[PDB]
């Protein structure tokens, strides 16, 4: 029969495949934590020694 | 895809505007195959038979034959070498599939994800005719040498396609891109209905573009898809739709800084075409393409109509052997004396993410 | 979810962008018209290891080398077509994987750092530049004895 | 605002926070993320570069 209704069939969470970064490189490096209220007093800045 | 922005006080930045965007996937037009035979012809039941035969693997060709036809016509990484005169043949095949998955990888595609090659049965004998001709005739190599098969390649399970799609003899005249377009991305239209943000459309300074065409733009690389840093190789579209200077390309040109703040998260490439930017189509000689892709980009999708068993026609069913259901129907007019036969089957093929599929073309 | 892992890409982006910029031991080659990519390659990552070994960093440490996926892919090419198609040669050819490279582990990084187009102009170092060490400078501020700075005879 | 914290794959620090303006109705919502980045030892790196 003619008039029937339609609608939109959305698939609201079965998203389509997407991109990602793999992050190798700053997972290999080494990490370090500073004291955040050091860092706050030296203005964002560290210094570290060298050898003789 | 959400913006960075930089320092501690925000109060003078935009958040950034999400937009839900949606791909389509539909079903084609239905597919069959009739044909009829009159009350004589039917004393012979070898006609049914055969035809019927027929019709079912027909339409199951079809399936695939569209598939490969859709798949060859979206797929936005491209490679392409001259025939070597050398020895290097099926080296430089290996390199060009290589080359696709450094692409995917270098766009932001999933590394972890399977992979599939498909190849036309000459590159196939190309990439076995390396491998079976090494100086080492064991194992590999020996199975290359007596039945020209080859191990997976370059990272993807590797297939020898019978049919394969062609990429069209490229145009030689010297096109370039009129304006400097810039596309937007959109969730819904002006009546409200979604928006496909796989296409975009593009004037260009003369009418020489098919469709099926792989071209690069000069001044347009592709990015990284979640930091937006240049891989430093040209993007490549792909010609949709033609109609005089206006042409219909894939992906959409979505530069980092887009003029429209909105769509600048959905970036594919580093920079929108300087005025009057030069045209390079891939295609110059028509060659059989070899698809690659990363799983869960290439769909097939299968619907059945609703033919009613019990009521004039005989109706039954049958599976392809992709798992697509055909429907055979039968029905006899005693007036005139003969039977009418359908075949008929309903799906359609999508590629949702047309950067997780790529083709190499040699012939260059 | 997608803000989570935007800014995580982003520290990546700038520690790439920071050891390209910084990294003093560099080498270069020509893309090969003949067969010797890979080992070309190699030659280079080798001589990191060689000039770093030289300057007197310990053979001791442990060493990585991250390569941009068309390098990466040109190692396993080579590899992977050699002549006895078993163990690295079909793991190489198979998956274009590759064992460690001239004492580096081998990682493929798929954001990868550039240097710029190079100035063609012949330039020259003005005067004759000779640094000094310093703990602190006129002011007394630390002084990053890392970097100095000269004259060249033409700003290219 | 609400405040959580979470870790990036490299061990970095995620803050969330979360603002309610009940008047309008409205939430923002903000990420931010500290870090820095560097080579203590320029010698002990190095680059290659293909194409000349």
């Amino acid at each position: 029969a003619n008039q029937l209704a339609k609608d939109l069939e959305i698939m609201f969470e079965n998203y389509v495949e997407g991109f990602e970064a793999a992050c190798v490189v700053s997972r290999n490096a080494k990490k370090f934590r500073p004291g955040d209220t050091a860092m706050q007093r030296a203005g964002d800045v560290l210094y570290r020694p060298q050898h003789y | 895809h959400m913006n960075i922005e930089e320092g501690l006080d925000l109060s003078s930045k935009t958040p950034t505007a999400l937009v839900q965007r949606l791909v389509p996937s539909v079903f084609k037009e239905p597919k069959n195959i009739l044909y009829t035979l009159d009350a004589r012809e039917m004393r012979d039941p070898e006609h049914k038979t055969e035809a019927g035969r027929a019709a079912g693997m027909r339409l199951a060709a079809q399936i695939d034959s569209d598939l490969i036809s859709m798949v060859t016509q979206r797929a936005t990484n491209v490679i392409t070498m001259a025939d070597s005169t050398a020895g290097t043949q099926g080296r430089d095949l290996w390199n060009c599939a290589a080359g696709i998955d450094a692409t995917m990888t270098a766009i932001g595609v999933p590394q972890g994800i399977n992979r599939r090659s498909f190849w036309n049965p000459f590159n196939y004998k190309d990439l076995a005719g390396e491998l079976g001709h090494r100086a080492y005739a064991q194992g590999a190599t020996l199975t290359a040498y007596e039945k020209a098969q080859i191990p997976p390649v370059a990272s993807f399970d590797s297939y020898k396609t019978d049919i394969s799609g062609r990429l069209p003899k490229g145009s030689t005249e010297s096109l370039t891109v009129s304006g400097q377009p810039e596309h937007k991305v959109e969730a819904k239209d002006s009546n409200g209905m979604p928006v496909d943000n796989r296409q975009g459309t593009i004037t260009v300074s003369a009418s020489g573009l098919q469709v099926g065409d792989a071209f690069t733009i000069a001044g347009v690389n592709s990015v990284h898809q979640i930091t937006k840093d240049t891989t430093g190789q040209p993007q490549v579209f792909r010609v949709l739709a033609v109609s005089g200077t206006t042409v219909t390309i894939s992906p959409k040109i979505l530069p980092v800084e887009n003029t429209d703040v909105a769509s600048r998260p959905y970036a594919n490439v580093d920079a929108k075409p300087a005025e009057s930017a030069a045209i390079t189509i891939l295609n110059k000689n028509a060659a059989p393409a070899n698809l690659f892709w990363a799983d869960g980009s290439v769909e097939l999708m299968y619907g059945k109509l609703a033919f009613p068993t019990g009521q004039g026609p005989q109706v039954m069913t049958a599976t392809t052997e992709q798992g697509a259901t055909l429907i055979m129907s039968y029905a006899f007019d005693h007036i005139k004396g003969v039977t009418t036969a359908r075949f008929t089957t309903l799906y359609g093929c999508s590629v949702l993410v047309p950067e997780y599929t790529g083709i190499v073309i040699a012939g260059q």
